C-alpha cells in the first residue's frame, strides 16, 4: 500500500 | 493545535506548506505521440503525488486523523488537488494549462490523447473563472485544504473523526472571511464571494470524476505507462 | 433585465417554495419486493415522471426563463440527476437509514443490493440525508440549495446573469440564517457547510450517471426516450 | 430533443 507507507515514512 | 490557530496563523501555515512547482521531461524538439504526451503528464502527476502526500501532513488537523482516515481523504481528493493546482498555475496564461514551467499546453495538443480535450476545456474554463474572480493565493491555499478535508468526509466513535474534520473546515471558513474582510469587502460581498469560491469546488469534483474515468480508460488501453502509486490511487475509486 | 434580481429575499423564498414540485407515488404493487428488473423498473419510472415536473419547476425558478432556450437545456441536462438526488435526500431526511423515493416506496440499504452497483450509491445518499438531518436543514434552505444546483452545475461549461442570480440566492440563504437568529460567524460557517455538501451531491450524480449508463447497456429495463436523452447528454 | 419541447410546452 504505497500511499499508506508514504504517509507513515 | 489546529483548532487553536488564528486566521493569520492558518494562512501562514498553509502558505508555508505549499509544495514546489515541478518540471516535466518535455523536449520541445522531440515529436509528440499519444503515449508520450500522456506519459509526460502521468510521470509529472506521479511526482506531484509524492509532494502532495507530504503537503497534506502539514495541513492543520490532518495528522490528528487515523492513518486509515488520511489514506481515505487522499485517495478521494488526489485528482481534485492536482487539478486545482494546475488551474491555479494556469491563471496568468489564458487558453493554456501550465502543467509545468516548461510545459504549457492548449486544447489543440490535448488531442494527441483521445477524450483529453473535454477535460482540458473544463480546466481552462475553471482557469477563466479564477481570473474573473481575481482569485488570491491566500484563498487558493484555503480552498485546496478544504478539498482534502471535505471530499471524502461522507464516504468513510469513528464519527468522532468526522466531527474533528468539520471543526477544522469551519476554521478554514473563518480564515476565508478574515481574508475577505481584510481586503475591504462588505459583509454582503464577503458572503457572496465565499459562496462563489465554494461553488467552484463542485465543478472541480466534476472534473476529477470525469478525469478519473479518463485515467481508467488509458489504463485499460495499456498504451500509456502508469506508476504503481497512480494505479493504486486510481484503484481506490474502483470504476 | 431580469425580474429575478429585483425581487426581495422574502419574495425569492416565496417564489421558490411556490415552485416546488409535488411528491409523486410509485406503482402500488405491495408484493413486488424485489428483483433487479422490478427495482430499477420502479425507480426509472419514477425518475421519468419526476423529470417532467422538474422541467416545469425550473421554469418557475426566478432568472431561469430569462436565459435562452439553449442555456436552459444545457443547465437542466447537467444538473438533472443532482436535482433528483437532493430531492430524494431531503424527503428521506426524517427517515434515518431509509430513502423515501416515494411515500409508498421507502427503501433501505439491503434493498439497494437488489440492483448491481446501487448499494454504493445508496450509502452515499443515506450519508447525505443523515448529514442534512444533523444540520437541521430547513425547507427554505433546501429550495435555495436546489436552485443553486440548477444554475451552477453547468455554468462553467458554457454567464453574468446567472452569477448575479446565484449571488441573489446567496443573499437569500444568509437572509434566512439571520432571520433564524444565527450569529454572523454561524451564518458564514453554515453557508459554507451547506455549499460544501453540493460537492458530494455532484459526486453522487457522477457515480449515479455511470450506474444508470451500465444499467442501460445491460438492457435490463427499457428507459424512456426522455430519461435516455438526459443520460446521453453526459456522453 | 424532448427536453426542448417540454421546456416550451
Ligand atoms: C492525472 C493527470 C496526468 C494530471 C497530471 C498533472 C496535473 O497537474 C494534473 C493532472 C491528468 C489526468 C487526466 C487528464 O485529462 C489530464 C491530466
Ligand atoms: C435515476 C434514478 C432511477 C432515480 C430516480 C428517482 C430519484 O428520486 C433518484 C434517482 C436512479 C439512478 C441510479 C441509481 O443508482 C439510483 C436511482
Amino acid at each position: 500500500k504505497i500511499l499508506h507507507r508514504l504517509l507513515q515514512e | 493545535l489546529a483548532l487553536s490557530l488564528t486566521a493569520d496563523q492558518m494562512v501562514s501555515a498553509l502558505l508555508d506548506a505549499e509544495p514546489p512547482i515541478l518540471y516535466s521531461e518535455y523536449d520541445p524538439t522531440r515529436p509528440f505521440s499519444e503515449a508520450s504526451m500522456m506519459g509526460l503528464l502521468t510521470n509529472l502527476a506521479d511526482r506531484e503525488l509524492v509532494h502532495m502526500i507530504n503537503w497534506a501532513k502539514r495541513v492543520p488537523g490532518f495528522v490528528d486523523l487515523t492513518l486509515h482516515d488520511q489514506v481515505h481523504l487522499l485517495e478521494c481528493a488526489w485528482l481534485e488537488i492536482l487539478m486545482i493546482g494546475l488551474v491555479w498555475r494556469s491563471m496568468e496564461h489564458p487558453g493554456k494549462l501550465l502543467f509545468a514551467p516548461n510545459l504549457l499546453l492548449d486544447r489543440n495538443q490535448g488531442k494527441c490523447v483521445e477524450g483529453m480535450v473535454e477535460i482540458f476545456d473544463m480546466l481552462l474554463a475553471t482557469s477563466s473563472r479564477f481570473r474573473m474572480m481575481n482569485l488570491q493565493g491566500e484563498e487558493f491555499v484555503c480552498l485546496k485544504s478544504i478539498i482534502l478535508l471535505n471530499s471524502g468526509v461522507y464516504t468513510f466513535k469513528s464519527l468522532e473523526e468526522k466531527d474533528h474534520i468539520h471543526r477544522v473546515l469551519d476554521k478554514i471558513t473563518d480564515t476565508l472571511i478574515h481574508l475577505m474582510a481584510k481586503a475591504g469587502l462588505t459583509l454582503q460581498q464577503q458572503h457572496q464571494r465565499l459562496a462563489q469560491l465554494l461553488l467552484i469546488l463542485s465543478h472541480i469534483r466534476h472534473m476529477s470524476n470525469k478525469g478519473m474515468e479518463h485515467l481508467y480508460s488509458m489504463k485499460c488501453k495499456n498504451v500509456v505507462p502508469l506508476s504503481d502509486l497512480l494505479l493504486e490511487m486510481l484503484d481506490a475509486h474502483r470504476l
